[PDB]
């Protein structure tokens, strides 16, 4: 085709458009169309510029690299990818919306006033922490069926449903012995068995002589809906609840689908017509989680190899190793035994090399592994103890705990921490023993909306980055992995598991499957 | 008011230093009379009662007549005041009128100019 | 090379071509601009302008630019240094230089195929012939040849000056081109004016000049007008006049003017508290009242302002102000507009030189170069009163630096500097506007010092640049005397000075004898200089 | 006692000449890039030292002022020599501060001879030993070294719990000086801002420590975590 | 009253009536606390502002000129007269009981009365300070955020009447 043609043709379907191409991009777009004539070129033009326009697009001026893209999309390129497919968010990562409550919408924070967060917060950022949990639960809560009738939605008034809100500073007034207050607040035990309640208005005092409390596993630092009446400066507790807690179709009904989960996606991966396409090109799409894979142990890297053996035929797309990763952790020794574990996986997976190219390989550290393991979100293990693994197992990514891990259009969350145990601990009521521990544990994390819904000192944590421990809006898969015990549950589509730790679970460990989202126990105990 | 005293159109720093001569005095004047000995020592021996600066042009003085009688051997006035004007020390009249230079045995004269 | 005609092998060159302008920030350099855009856009030229200031400047704008343009013009910039070792051009790059600097480098005068110089022939050149500059008893008479070659390139380099204005060189093309509006020829006087104000050539050349230009302003009156029928009130109308060489006096009180003139300033010692009442003593002579003085100028009775040019110079000859009278022009347009030349340099100047800490000195290029236009007078009425605030400064730094003597002899050169903090040292960091200070402020202390001697110094003044970068800028004056050729040595002095003392020295500015420097080096680097003039 | 004053007139004089003699041999070094450039680096160095000459007048004009209660002759030393270097009195470049950011570990133990010491990292002069600094680190009951890999790896954990200090720190109110009670509160009780108290530059001094340490004794590990722990920061 | 406030005298240090100290909608007690840093910044800052009386009056960033505010200051009367939005009242009517308790259990502790009262009048003073801001802004609401920007001032004059 003629070049000069070519090139006024392409500049004119671009300028029409509204569009201008700097010199390298015509220059690269005649190149990639100079094998095309009118029965085909200005389709091709059309569909490459609405490839051009689908992309993040700061100015009408386009780059080379923008029509690059545009047009090898329009080439496809695309089969068989990994990327769009799967990815690891580490926790640093993760986009920094804010709640803004006069917008009522959730702002990201290069459209607000917010600054950037860091490691050396200011002491306005301690108390940001739990004032913007309070802003996510207080949002979640008056959206609930609680909320006041609409214009004479009933020819008698009608209080909420019977649960209709106040916060601290309305009661500390007028309101003594109301036998009907509800006040939602965060638990403290502000002085020795005085426990009182705390939001962003103030305090009060909590009679909580009688709990009559739902099912639920309460702590310090758990917010709850305090049901009760107000006098002498006590708020006298009648019932203590949590939240209910909302299905992420509910939250993105609400607020649209914006990517709270984060990753390359701007909107949610959930509502996808190609992605929910690309999930399901592989039927037994197919992923496994492990946790304490104590690799200073021979033992352990022996029954790695059988479950190699057991798992070469239809090989995951990535296996998932939680931490915790040794015996014994106590510095110096345990940085050359990590050396020597990832050199021997290594010699592993060379031994192994289909599952070497069919399988990725991914590394979430536990508090007692090397480096700054006390203070979340935890960066990733240290990258001269990766450097030999980096470079002879190319396929795998060390990367924060907790991270955040998408296939598709679902949802993981990866956190290593042995919780349900400082949860039991900081336990401010004994709860029934008819619903199981795990159930609890699960149930109270989805309410609270938060994977440490404990105070700092029990769960430290780096202030500002305190929003990436945030579970908000549920995700497909809570993998809390911890010792107590291994276990599967579900609740707000949800299936909130624990792989447990895998030398204590006889070398027990879970699989994930999430073209149907079904879980499979990998029962391994006697290989 | 120094500088307007000296008919100065711009102020300098022995103005400046008469002025925090001024407060510091007027202050001490009103401490108690067994505070005025520790007050005083606190302002005077940091706070600029700056009384003269002698040593300096003397050594001055010393080195450029060391300088030039060694050259001599294998107009000083000038050779003095012209590294007086250079360092931050320009009011030489005091060393003039000081006995440091003098049992140093110089001397000054406005016509010669030979010291 | 030089261009022996600028049409032909010049104008009409780039006229098929895109061309890149790169253009001094200097009035002469703006006023030569103003023309050659004007030509362009009469012929449909491709043009890019680009500021520069520094050759470090003039150099990123090149590495920036050097791919697309082949064809550069360079205004008061590139002739007095290696233009192809300090840009690295293509071979098939051809730059065109009407830059007034002098003397040419060598290089550049005998580069036949690449450098191409828009210079008057006809100028004050002593360039030294090919056979003396570029290629056992053989050897021995190679090196005798070598000693005559350094010898004769430092007799050549030592002093430089400033030729004709470029503004008038572009001017005679447009003359040439036969395409010569009203508005360039007075952006020619204005670019003439620049350089008498700024004090770049004698007093000879100036006559000189003003003589060429008084040919082209009857010409462009008697192109459409006469005695018996006139234009419109509208048309721009330049005038020659014999007018007063006190500044911005027309939009001023006379006081205020007399005040602030460098001339008057430095005769009657006004920084000085006997200076108002010898003022008064003037003012008094004439028989002017002080209420009308003060008055601003417009508002001034048309009694008094009848013959004031003549009240003037006859009581400035018995006061001893021989020459207060200058030869210059002014334009008019409209009912209200009147500007003499002096008052449109010091206007754009003071744009130009703004110390506003608003965007970039590109910035205040532009504005500067904007208010040549009067479809812009605002911007050249805001740089009056910019022009206002400049001079007011700068006879309080003289009044500053002669009351407490940082005027200081130092053996073969008067030495001066700014102190940091000090009032308005922020309007006299920028090179340039430090220079005119310099000059005024020699002449402000030649005339008060009783020295004889004194009175022939030269003098070099320092002033802060950086203090993140702890520098300092440094110019270099030669004597103020009434007989001076405008000539001076101190580029070739500060470099050999430097070199000496190995001292972190950057060249960045396009007179040779304007350096920066790292301020702890000055003390060696002055030492280094009072040896070297000795 | 009263020898004091004579001492002090002959450094009177020799002092004024040894200052001359360093000054305009020191201002006239070509191989001086920047005067700064000149000083020596060691792991204790954070000041920005400039100018040698006026350096050696405050180090020499401290001891000086320390070593008798007859301080006079050493304040008109330091009025005259700073004038004669032409720098300032009352300024912060005349005052004196100590050149090392001095770090010590206490209690270090030595097997060689059952004996325990406080150890400084910063103290010493690194330039004489490099790898022979853990001989240099010996145990004073004895000549016997402590190692650089268990000091690395103490010097990792001390970042470690240091940083859990910082992070659950207290927090003051600036007008009611009480501690922040609760979590709720942008402003305390009275309408004050609250301040750490455990201050950000607390953390970069010693960060700034720890890092000098492992640049002059190679400890890339200590490294790694500290280039992480100045990654993520304002 | 004693010509520096003198903290150990408490409220003899003021002779105002409480009826005229109620008609002010602020009171600031601006006492003069001795610190070092601040007296070194201050004289550094009075002494280059004296030095700056010869610098041709040139402006500053970030700030407007006296005439420009004071023009600024008339169109903005004129032209705009907030109101306070319904939230924003709930949450000043709710911090205005929490402060008049306040007040009237320190002037229990005390057993005697305090010398700056705590009124309706200072209910409204808040309403109208942050009317004030909202004015500045020519918005024709006090948000949330301009009714706390009014109680942190408002604050300030409250912690000068503790």
């Amino acid at each position: 085709m003629a070049p000069e043609r070519l090139r006024s043709r392409a500049l004119s379907a671009f300028k029409l458009r509204g569009l201008l191409l700097r010199g390298e991009a015509i220059k690269y777009l005649t190149e990639a169309l100079q094998s095309i004539s009118e029965l085909e070129l200005e389709d091709k033009l059309e569909k490459i510029i609405n490839a051009v326009e689908k992309q993040p697009l700061s100015s009408n001026m386009i780059e080379r690299s923008v029509v690059e893209a545009a047009v090898q999309e329009c080439s496809q390129s695309v089969d068989e990818t990994i990327e769009h497919v799967f990815n690891i968010i580490g926790a640093f990562d993760i986009p920094r919306f804010v709640y803004n409550s006069e917008r009522k919408k959730f702002l990201p924070l290069l459209m607000t006033n917010h600054p950037a967060p860091n490691l050396f917060g200011t002491p306005r950022d301690k108390a940001e922490m739990f004032r913007e949990r309070y802003t996510i639960l207080h949002q979640r809560t008056h959206r609930h069926e609680l909320f006041t009738p609409p214009v004479i939605g009933s020819h008698p008034d009608e209080s909420g449903s019977k649960f209709q809100l106040k916060t601290i500073e309305t009661l500390l007034g007028s309101t003594t012995k109301i036998g009907d207050a509800i006040v939602l607040g965060m638990i403290t035990q502000l002085k020795e068995g005085k426990f009182f309640l705390e939001d962003p208005t103030g305090t009060v005092q909590l009679d909580l002589s009688k709990a009559q409390f739902h099912s639920g596993l309460y702590t310090e630092a758990c917010f709850v809906l305090a049901e009760g009446w107000f006098e002498d400066q006590v708020f006298h507790v009648n019932a203590f609840g949590f939240p209910p807690t909302e299905p992420s179709s509910t939250t993105r009904a609400y607020y649209g689908n914006i990517n709270f989960f984060g990753g390359p996606s701007n909107t949610s991966v959930k509502t996808s017509a190609k992605l929910k396409q690309l999930e399901e090109e592989n039927k037994d799409a197919m992923f496994v989680f492990l946790s304490d894979v104590w690799l200073d142990q021979v033992e352990v890297l022996e029954k790695l190899r059988i479950m190699f053996a057991g798992y070469s035929p239809a090989p995951p797309t990535c296996f998932i190793l939680c931490g915790n990763f040794s015996s014994a952790p106590y510095g110096k020794n345990q940085v050359q035994a990590l050396k020597d574990s990832l050199k021997t996986l290594a010699d592993i997976i060379c031994e192994y090399p289909d599952i070497h190219q069919s399988s990725r390989f991914v590394f979430v550290p536990g508090p007692e592994d090397p480096g700054f393991g006390s203070i979340l979100p935890r960066p990733p293990l240290a990258e001269s103890i990766t450097n030999e693994f980096r470079q002879r197992v190319p396929f795998s990514v060390f990367t924060t705990n907790p991270c955040r891990i998408q296939y598709c259009t679902q949802e993981i969350t990866v956190f290593r921490e042995d919780l349900v145990n400082k949860m039991c601990r900081n336990c401010v009521r004994f709860p029934s023993s008819n619903l199981a521990i795990p159930n609890h544990f699960v149930k109270t994390i989805l309410s609270q909306g938060h994977l440490t819904p404990l105070p700092l000192y029990v769960c430290p944590v780096y202030w500002a980055y305190d929003y990436a421990l945030r579970v908000y809006p549920v995700p497909d898969l809570l993998v809390i992995a911890d010792k107590y015990d291994p276990f599967t549950t579900t609740n707000t589509e949800c299936l909130c598991i624990n792989p447990g730790s895998f030398p204590r679970s006889g070398f027990s460990f879970k699989v994930f499957y999430p073209s149907n989202k079904t879980v499979e126990d990998s029962k391994l105990q006697g290989f | 008011a120094h500088a307007r005293i000296h008919l100065r159109d711009y102020v300098i720093e022995d103005d400046v230093n008469m002025a925090i001569r001024v407060m510091l005095e007027s202050f001490i004047d009103t401490q108690k009379f067994s505070v005025m000995r520790s007050m005083r020592k606190t302002f005077a021996r940091y706070l600029s009662f700056r009384r003269d600066n002698n040593e300096l042009l003397l050594f001055i003085l010393k080195q450029l007549v060391a300088e030039q009688v060694t050259y001599q051997r294998n107009v000083p006035e000038k050779d003095l005041v012209d590294k007086a004007r250079q360092i931050n020390i320009h009011n030489l009249s005091a060393f003039y009128d000081s006995e440091l230079f003098r049992m140093n045995k110089f001397s000054h004269d406005l016509k010669r100019k030979m010291i | 090379m030089f261009v022996s005609d600028f049409r032909k092998e010049f104008y009409e060159v780039v006229q098929s071509q895109r061309v890149l302008l790169f253009v001094a920030s200097d009035v002469d350099a703006l006023c030569a601009c103003k023309i050659l855009q004007a030509l362009f856009q009469c012929d449909h030229v491709q043009y890019t302008l680009v500021p520069v200031s520094g050759w470090q400047e003039l150099e990123t704008a090149f590495l920036e630019h050097k791919e697309q343009f082949h064809y550069f013009i360079l205004i008061n910039c590139g002739a007095n240094v290696d233009l192809l070792d300090i840009l690295q051009p293509d071979e098939d790059t051809i730059f065109f230089v009407c830059d007034t600097h002098r003397p040419v480098n060598v290089v550049n005068v005998y580069n036949d195929t690449q450098i191409k110089l828009l210079i008057k022939q006809d100028d004050d050149l002593e360039v030294p012939a090919y056979e003396d500059i570029f290629r056992t008893m053989r050897r021995r008479q190679r090196r005798e040849w070598e000693a005559r070659r350094r010898d004769i390139l430092f007799d050549y380099e030592q002093y430089e000056y400033h030729g004709t204005s470029s503004a008038m060189v572009m001017f005679e093309l447009a003359w040439m081109l036969s395409k010569d509006l009203n508005d360039m020829l007075w952006w020619a006087i204005v670019g003439l004016t620049d350089q008498w104000v700024q004090d770049k050539i004698t007093q000879m050349k100036y006559v000189t000049d003003v003589g060429v230009l008084q040919r082209h302003v009857s010409r462009h009156n008697h192109r459409n007008e006469d005695e018996e029928n006139t234009l419109s009130v509208d048309c721009t109308r330049i005038s020659f006049e014999y007018d007063l060489r006190l500044v911005l006096y027309q939009h001023w009180s006379l006081h205020d003017s007399l005040c602030n003139t460098s001339y008057t300033a430095a005769r009657f010692k006004l920084w000085s508290v006997h200076g108002q009442k010898r003022l008064q003593e003037f003012l008094a002579d004439m028989g002017l009242p002080l209420k009308q003085v003060k008055q601003k100028f417009q508002a001034m009775d048309i009694s008094l302002k009848e013959n004031l040019r003549e009240m003037i110079e006859e009581s400035a000859n018995k006061f001893g102000m021989k020459d207060m009278r200058v030869q210059t022009f002014s334009i008019h347009f409209g009912f209200k507009h009147k500007f003499l030349a002096s008052d449109v340099v010091f206007a754009t100047m003071s744009l130009m030189e703004s110390p506003e800490k608003d965007g970039s000195g590109t910035d205040h290029f532009i504005q500067a170069l904007d208010s040549l236009s009067r479809s812009n007078l605002d911007k050249l009425y805001h740089g009056l009163e910019l022009a206002k605030k400049q001079l007011r400064a700068t006879q309080q730094t003289i009044a500053s630096c002669l009351c407490t003597n940082l005027v200081i002899s130092q053996g073969p050169f008067l030495y001066c500097s700014l102190m940091e903090g000090t009032p308005d040292v922020m309007l006299f960091s920028r090179p340039a506007s430090l220079s005119l200070l310099s000059k005024h402020l020699l002449k402000s202390f030649v005339c008060s010092t009783k020295n004889r001697r004194c009175k022939l110094l030269p003098l070099v003044m320092a002033a802060p640049l950086s203090m993140e970068h702890g520098t300092v800028t440094v110019v270099g004056i030669p004597p103020e005397t009434d007989s001076s050729d405008r000539k001076n040595f101190f580029g070739r002095a500060f470099e050999k000075a430097a070199e000496s003392t190995s001292s972190r020295m950057l060249h960045n500015h396009f007179d040779l004898s304007v350096i920066e420097l790292k301020a702890e080096d000055r003390s060696k680097f002055l030492d280094a200089l009072i040896s070297l003039l000795s | 006692t009263f020898s004091q004053d004579y001492v002090a007139n002959e450094l009177t004089q020799s002092f004024f000449t040894i200052t001359q003699k360093i000054q305009k041999k020191v201002t006239g070094s070509r191989n001086s890039t920047e005067l700064s450039e000149m000083f020596p680096v060691l792991p204790g160095s954070h000041l920005l030292l400039n100018n040698p000459a006026l350096e050696f007048i405050k180090y020499v004009c401290k001891v000086l002022s320390l070593d008798t209660n007859i301080t006079n002759q050493v304040n008109k030393l330091n009025r005259d020599l700073l004038r004669l270097v032409d720098v300032g009195e009352f300024s912060e470049e005349a005052q004196f501060r100590d050149p090392c950011r001095s770090y010590v570990l206490p209690e270090v133990i030595c097997r060689s001879c059952n004996f325990c010491r406080d150890l400084d990292l910063c103290k010493d002069s690194s330039f004489s030993e490099d790898g022979a600094v853990l001989p240099q680190w010996l145990c004073s009951n004895c000549q016997a070294p402590y190692d650089s890999s268990a000091i690395e790896m103490t010097l990792v954990e001390v970042l470690q719990k240091k940083l859990m200090a910082f992070t659950l720190q207290d927090l003051v109110c600036l007008k009611c000086r009480g501690v922040k009670e609760t979590s709720m509160p942008v402003y305390c009780s009275c309408a004050g801002d609250f301040a750490l108290t455990i201050h950000t530059q607390v953390f970069m001094e010693q960060i700034g420590i720890f890092r000098n340490i492992a640049q002059h004794y190679g400890m890339s590990y200590l490294l790694e975590t500290l280039e992480w722990l100045l990654q993520k920061n304002p | 009253v004693f010509g520096r406030w003198d903290e150990t005298k408490g409220e003899d240090n003021i002779d105002f009536m409480p009826t005229i100290l109620s008609r002010f909608d602020m009171i600031f007690i601006v006492k003069d606390e001795h610190n070092e840093e601040r007296d070194v910044m201050l004289a550094k800052h009075v002494i280059t502002l004296h030095v700056s009386a010869l610098t041709q009056t040139q402006a500053v960033e970030g700030e407007i000129d006296l005439a420009k505010l004071k023009k600024f200051i008339a169109y903005c009367r004129v032209k705009c007269g907030p109101r306070l939005s319904a939230e924003a009242a709930e949450k000043l009517k709710n911090r205005y009981i929490i402060m008049r308790s306040g007040a009237r259990q320190h002037e229990r502790d005390s057993d005697r009365r305090s010398s700056i009262p705590i009124t309706v009048r200072q209910l409204e003073a808040i309403v109208r300070i942050a009317e004030a801001l909202s004015k500045m802004k020519l918005q024709p609401f006090a948000t949330e955020a301009d009714v706390e920007e009014a109680l942190r001032l408002f604050q300030v004059s409250t912690l000068d009447a503790a």
